[PDB]
């Protein structure tokens, strides 16, 4: 088991950039792969990005590529999603996921079910 | 001064065939009758030597090697033969002399929603040689472009989880493995049987 603790949201005005972080505890010799989800007011949980542990190649979702860049920090047990050039399409309750499983497909890591999921960090992007 | 067998076949936790465990024997008197009389093992094949007449040699070292793959790869662990497990994970020489032993481990290793802790080496360049050994996790080009260390089309991470749930056909349930290794070099034979 581990344990994801997320924290760095708050209110920012669009067009400004935030980083979130999510700290992994416990059993961290297992991470395969990080994701990053979010659930906005009214609708499903849609992914983010995700990191595999080794090597750190990231895979996003077309909503955020290009703007938001995932990293991680092995020695810290730390993945941070840093969220550029910020919209109101963005605001939503953020969500760190862990998972042990090794896929060959890095893109397998958009629809996994991961092991351990994060409290979930709030977002809330101002207007212009 | 009895050999530490038990540590090896009775360790809570096995290696990854990818990065597959070696414990060196040295120092101790090796009663090799607790194995080849045990019910405990559905696998047990002697090449070029017999676990009876092992009981009256001596050797420099024993090794033992040990690491988890599913049913279907155990017949892999043995000299001459090709798949992913002989050709990318653990290769034996073709003049192998020592004993493969495997048991189910399903009881162990299988978790209802799948233990995915196990994993193996699906990409490599070219095959093992012998006994070697490779923790690599270099991107993987499998088409005609260069990967510069970066996962994409055809670029993959080299490593896959086996999916061991209990309710698996025995073909793709969790099976430990333990090759043993004799050798005999220019040193004092610190392995004897109880003879
Ligand atoms: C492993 O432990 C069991 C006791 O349940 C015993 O039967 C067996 O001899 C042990 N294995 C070795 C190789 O010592």
């Amino acid at each position: 088991q581990v344990q994801l603790v997320e924290s760095g949201g708050g209110l920012m005005q669009a067009g400004g950039s935030l980083r979130l972080s999510c700290a992994v505890s416990g059993r961290t010799f297992s991470t395969a792969a990080m994701g990053w989800f979010r659930q906005a007011p009214g609708k499903e949980r849609e992914f983010v990005a995700a990191i595999r542990w080794s090597g750190g190649s990231a895979y996003y979702a077309d909503s955020v590529k290009g703007r938001f860049t995932i990293s991680r920090d092995k020695a810290k047990n730390t993945v941070y999603l840093q969220m550029n050039s910020l919209k109101y399409e963005d605001t939503a309750v953020y969500y760190c996921a862990q998972t042990h499983y090794v896929s060959y497909l890095l893109s397998d890591y958009a629809t996994w079910p991961y092991d351990y999921w994060g409290q979930g960090t709030q977002v809330t992007v101002s207007s212009k | 001064n009895l050999c530490p067998f038990g540590e090896v076949f009775n360790a809570t936790r096995f290696a990854s065939v990818y990065a597959w465990n070696r414990k060196r024997i040295s120092n101790c008197v090796a009663d090799y009758s607790v194995l080849y009389n045990s019910a405990s093992f559905s696998t047990f094949k002697c090449y070029g030597v017999s676990p009876t007449k092992l009981n009256d040699l001596c050797f420099t070292n024993v090794y033992a090697d040990s690491f988890v793959i599913r049913g279907d790869e155990v017949r892999q662990i043995a000299p001459g033969q090709t798949g992913k497990i002989a050709d990318y994970n653990y290769k034996l020489p073709d003049d192998f002399t020592g004993c493969v032993i495997a048991w189910n481990s399903n009881n162990l290793d299988s978790k209802v929603g799948g233990n995915y802790n196990y994993l193996y080496r699906l990409f490599r360049k070219s095959n093992l040689k012998p006994f070697e050994r490779d923790i690599s996790t270099e991107i993987y080009q499998a088409g005609s472009t260069p990967c510069n260390g970066v996962e994409g089309f055809n670029c993959y991470f080299p490593l896959q989880s086996y999916g061991f749930q209990p309710t698996n056909g025995v073909g793709y349930q969790p099976y430990r493995v333990v090759v043993l290794s004799f050798e005999l070099l220019h040193a004092p034979a610190t392995v004897c049987g109880p003879k």
